[PDB]
């Protein structure tokens, strides 16, 4: 402790009660001449020592400080995600035990823990002749880490993995685990440090604090501690001259990533280092918005020359799109705006996305599914692709990916519907190509021979259909008429009729004659039909007998709520046509006295019949959410309910953080 | 009237109870509405003979019941060095019986 | 690790493999028959360890137990400051080795630092050979971190103290500093619990907690719960049963119990004054996130809300800083939450005056004292404006912070600022309108030095005192102000002091006394309503400060130099002249080059580009209806507040733009 | 364009002086008779004190900057003392006299 190392590159004299040496050591290095004063040996040892340095980026002291650029550089193969190099890697022939090591590193990155676990025991065989006891600790580490990760596996592979798959397909054996239980029995790893030689303790005593289960816990409170300075900042609202404590944490941050990845540590895919990284990138991207966001009067603006924006670049599109979780991506979004972020090297994360398709091309192409890499790979690629949003890339690359995950993607793990939340995510970004369209078009037509079974379900988390696929397609362009949809739609029969039903969610892409045999084939019955035929395009008046069937439908619908009166029940679905209903009557759809004297049902429909007569203090604003800007100014089109809202809107945008409350409250009433 | 409440996951094949646990957090979130409810539950005990695809639901009690036929389970993938139970859960949603809100007064 | 016990205080089954002994032993609790069927020794065994559990507070398991109560109990009496009944104890007679340790953990929290350190060194020697290695253990620690404490204390004594004194002050000798060095050379704290005997080591593996590493483990787990707490703000979420709010605040309850009811000095360290900064805070947010929050059907389906206590007011007064507690402000109202046990708190707050009183009387100060003291008691002083209190306390309250606290510490204005702050909770006394008019007079005698100057960094002078006077009672008169200043002699800094604080037959004498003249004297006779409506030879003093402006505007803008005086009078003129006060041309005939005067006085002529919206802000009602009635001064700045409130998150220009323009 | 790595002398209003030298790294400005109060907030390092001023009191600062010549001068200023004590910088704030409340000079 006779320096303070701070992480810029700079060192400062901490304990050192005597000659600079270090200090020495950097004036040497600004001469030559003094280099020459060396020895031939000692000429070679500083020109080791300064290569050295300069690998690891120790620059200068704070004496003669300058500017010190950042700087991020991965050798890492296991990062990049070039698997086919790692397999290619994998498949070469052993030449040193340090290969041996990369080789079983990869293999445990790959998820085939068995002959990992094999070749780090042979690894730890031969590393005890050459005596080579750093590479013996890592390996010791690293099994470990694998005896960890096994356990862990089987501990959750037994239990919720069976209502996960319906299948064990249970990866090992027993012996193995029977071998590995008796040989990591009471296995402590706090005594690894100690059991080692002296002079290995006196040389590595740096190592000491990889062999910890409370690792990165003092990294944990360092980053908090800081985290604890940037809120204040942010609450206050300060000039931070100098360098701000972000800076330290992202430097801090790509330090530990470089240490951790090429020195080939296991311990990188863990959940804390996970949750690590993700409130320290999350903080780090929260304070961006920020200093964005800030105004400044009198002193900033004379002091604020050439400020630097946080941009988007490659190593930060990795380390955002490995290890995050797609609710902290809703949290981060509810945040910040991501729109107005900068990026940058996009034709990097072009490649990167392509490997990825790639790679779960040929992981799906097969049976072959690899349980361990599915299960290591799935929730990265979930995170990967729902960043690919603000990224625009070329034709070729977005139909490969749009080709993979419309295709090969496991739907037991993403739905229909949220696979149509990605793509239209993917379509807000980029433009549609007309390929692009036949593409999808061809992914209905798989859609359409699922739908081909009598006794298929077809499940939406969200509730989204093919339905709005087309109508997608009919968004960037109306004049597209699918012609494979057109003859299969010729291709159907009496007994497809549901076929029939899901193709008749799919009405603007079909054929004249094919429409016509469909319209034969289609008689409006139920509600649903009614909101399908509204959907669609078909029925855009209404009909007395549309208004004979809503009658009726409301009056089961007011029996069976007397039935229920007696029994517990208030709520029933989210089928909630009636306050749909109520706002066709509101906007004079209906004008019939039955359904006015229906009124007393439900808050909404009770609002939207008499806003005159209707208690006001059982009026939901979340409502307000669910308008749009044609019923916003129906709303507005009344004295009555205009008379509490403006208030109940008000009281609401001010005690809280509603911005689309705020927009609401500004568009429509000022 | 009171707060705590018992959760009974069952299928919806022969009607035979999966597994019962506690409740521990909720997620909420011709015009369209959006909404999504997701579950996350605490510790629980599996059912034994259940050792020896489909549609699922769940139970809610506290007399204060609710009731939702159309889950799907998702475990997600965990890597824990410590060491030493979540249960994660999300809605379904159908087109002609979509319904989620059974509730008991 | 065969049960998990968490602090609830159920008990989870884990790693217990053998015979249930731990369901045993609560199945044996269950039943008094079961009790009988036992050695009367070992049943008055299992009824101590039935006390044990009590006092620990350990019920059931998690299967057995069904509703749980929070439950706080603190006897220590460091915690609630009986500091003159530690006095008392510390004075008192030294028996027991317990009592020994408990007197030195005292001394240490009573300044006594050397003494309290040759009282553990004392206690080291006698328990020699005392059949328990605890209290051994205990008093290592203590040394080591006292001697720390000293160590940090001298070197902070060598640097910025000797600044903020004027004094070096040292109120050590290096006698004893060389033989701790000495005595504590080469001392390690791991070797510490190898330190002890073997048995020592598998009796107590439970204390290993004391062994560099303070609550660094315990900081994580309260970092990864602030996590997931932000995390179920960030959207709707329903914590239903156990909620983390509970296990921060018991985990918090537990540690602090557990740190001071042993007697461990640890608790004056800064980094566990951050463990309870971090979760208090997190408490406060979300307090405010529930009471602030919507309500959908499952919330009809299914208050709660948190209520401070006494030891809450204490924890909040011994570990908080004055800008994080103005963050509190900034973001939670915590002028809307529910208080009680007020009279805990005034006993409470009147013990730290009569501490102030006593310490401040005499003139020999203890700077540890001065040192560990100011901070909570100015935490103290600032969170009583959330306070009612009886007169009595009240007036002692203010009469110890007006006449004893250390003006170095706080500046006269800074001291407005606090009075402002309990003015805000309940009305004004007349006994404490006596006293403020006490300190006005010792303000007054203060003034009679012509060197002295009532520097504010606020900028908030001795006027506004009885600004606040006549705020609340306008018709009284002072009358001790009077009787002095009857008595005038003319040959006039206290002249001019009461000039600014005058507002008949004492005016009379100042009124003859003064000398109407300049602009800041004149900005002075229009603060105090002695300047009412504006003569001509005002508007010619006017003209030539205009006049002296733009000389040295001239001189000025031959280089380059860009700020001014604070004061900035000629805005407030061109505030006047748009106010319709002043009638010259000649003042706005040449154009100011501040920006808010060019905002005047081209009110269809200014490039709005470069409106500062902070002038928005600290404007007042009258401003903006003069403001409103401008068609040029309608539009532009409409949308600068509209982008304003679409960017910004501050409630503030909400209300400007709802007061006035919708 | 601005370095944004400004370097403070601290001097005292007696002799003028030099108390020390540091650099900043926070700096805080926050808000008839128009009435504003402000309040200016500084933050250096640990500075490099002199140990010929070793051989109440009213101090000044100066902040120093390069714009491409850019100088700030503060006259009234107090080092509020924060005793602080942890295991193994300093703070100033203004002061704004009562006879010309002045607190910001720049020359450029």
């Amino acid at each position: 402790y006779d320096y303070h190392f701070e992480v810029n590159g700079t060192v400062v004299r901490h304990k050192n009660k005597g000659f600079g040496y270090m200090e020495r050591f950097f004036e040497l290095k600004e001469s030559c001449d003094e280099r020459s004063k060396l020895s031939k040996k000692q000429y070679e040892r500083f020109n080791a020592l300064f290569n050295f340095f300069e690998k690891n980026g120790v620059i200068c002291m704070a004496k003669d400080a300058g500017t010190l650029n950042t700087s991020i550089e991965i050798n890492s193969l296991a990062y990049h995600g070039k698997y086919d190099v790692m397999k290619k890697f994998i498949e070469e022939q052993s030449v040193s035990i340090e290969d041996d090591y990369k080789k079983a590193f990869f293999l445990a990155c790959l998820g085939r823990w068995e002959e990992s676990y094999d070749l780090y025991s042979n690894i730890i065989l031969n590393s005890i002749d050459e005596s080579n006891g750093c590479v013996y600790y890592l390996s010791q580490i690293n099994r470990y880490r694998i005896y960890q990760s096994i356990t862990q596996a089987v501990t959750q592979f037994n239990g919720l993995g069976l209502l996960t798959f319906g299948r064990h397909y249970k990866p090992f054996t027993d012996e193995f685990l029977a071998r590995i239980e008796r040989e990591m029995t009471n296995f402590n790893i706090d005594d690894l440090f100690n059991g080692m030689p002296f002079e290995f303790q006196k040389k590595y005593k740096i190592l000491e604090f990889l062999s910890d289960n409370q690792f990165l816990y003092d990294d944990t409170v360092k980053l908090f501690e800081l985290t604890n300075k940037v809120r204040s900042e942010m609450s206050e609202g300060s000039y931070s001259f100098g360098m701000s404590s972000d800076i330290v944490v992202l430097l801090r941050l790509y330090d530990n990533l470089r240490f951790l990845y090429e020195n080939c540590l296991w311990s990188v895919s863990f959940h804390e280092f996970h949750q690590y990284i993700r409130n320290s990138m999350s903080l780090l991207i929260e304070k961006a918005e920020y200093e964005r966001t800030r105004d400044i009067d009198e002193l900033g603006f004379s002091f604020f020359g050439k400020k630097s924006g946080f941009f988007m670049e490659y190593y930060d599109f990795v380390n955002i799109s490995r290890h995050f979780k797609i609710d902290d991506i809703k949290n981060l979004e509810r945040s910040c705006s991501i729109d107005k972020i900068r990026f940058g090297e996009q034709e990097k994360i072009e490649e990167y996305l392509v490997g990825i398709a790639e790679e779960i091309t040929k992981q799906f192409s097969a049976n072959g599914m690899n349980v361990v890499f599915y299960t290591q790979f799935i929730s990265e690629a979930k995170a990967a692709l729902y960043f690919a949003k603000y990224v625009k890339l070329s034709e070729e690359g977005l139909g490969k990916i749009v080709k993979a995950l419309l295709f090969y993607f496991p739907e037991r793990d993403l739905d229909i519907g949220k696979r149509y939340v990605w793509l239209e995510r993917l379509t807000k970004c980029n433009e549609l190509p007309k390929s692009i369209i036949s593409i999808i078009d061809d992914f209905l037509v798989l859609q359409a021979e699922k739908h081909i079974d009598q006794n298929y379900s077809e499940v939406s988390s969200n509730g989204l259909y093919s339905r709005d696929y087309g109508a997608l397609i009919k968004h960037f362009e109306k004049n597209f008429i699918s012609k494979r949809l057109s003859e299969i739609t010729l291709c159907l029969t009496q007994d497809k009729q549901k076929q029939i039903d899901f193709l008749f969610k799919l009405l603007p892409l079909l054929s004249t004659n094919a429409k016509s045999h469909l319209l034969s084939f289609k008689s409006v019955e139920n509600i649903n039909d009614l909101m399908n035929g509204i959907r669609i395009g078909l029925i855009d008046e209404f009909t007395p007998e549309h208004e004979e069937l809503i009658i009726e439908y409301l009056e089961t619908r007011k029996v069976n709520y007397i039935v229920e009166k007696e029994k517990g029940i208030q709520t029933f679905s989210s089928n909630d046509y009636m306050s749909t209903f109520g706002i066709w009557y509101f906007l004079e759809e209906i004008n019939n006295s039955k359904m006015e004297e229906f009124i007393g049902m439900d808050d909404q429909y009770d609002f939207f019949v008499d806003p005159e007569n209707f208690d006001y203090k059982k009026f939901i604003p979340s409502w307000l959410k669910n308008y749009n800007d044609k019923l916003l100014g129906k709303i507005a089109g009344n004295k009555h309910m205009k008379h509490h809202v403006i208030e109940v809107l008000k009281e609401r945008v001010k005690n809280s953080n509603d911005k689309r409350y705020l927009e609401i409250l500004m568009n429509y009433f000022i | 009237i009171q707060d705590t409440a018992d959760v009974y996951f069952k299928r919806k094949s022969d009607g035979k109870l999966v597994f019962t646990a506690e409740a521990q957090t909720a997620s909420f979130s011709i015009l369209k509405s959006e909404k999504e409810i997701n579950l996350t539950v605490k510790n629980a005990f599996f059912d034994l003979e259940w050792l020896a695809s489909e549609r699922y639901e769940v139970e809610y009690r506290t007399d204060i019941y609710i009731q939702f036929p159309n889950v799907s389970p998702s475990g997600e993938f965990e890597m824990s060095l410590e060491n030493g139970p979540e249960i994660k859960f999300e809605a379904l949603a159908d087109t002609d019986t979509d319904e989620m809100a059974v509730v008991i007064e």
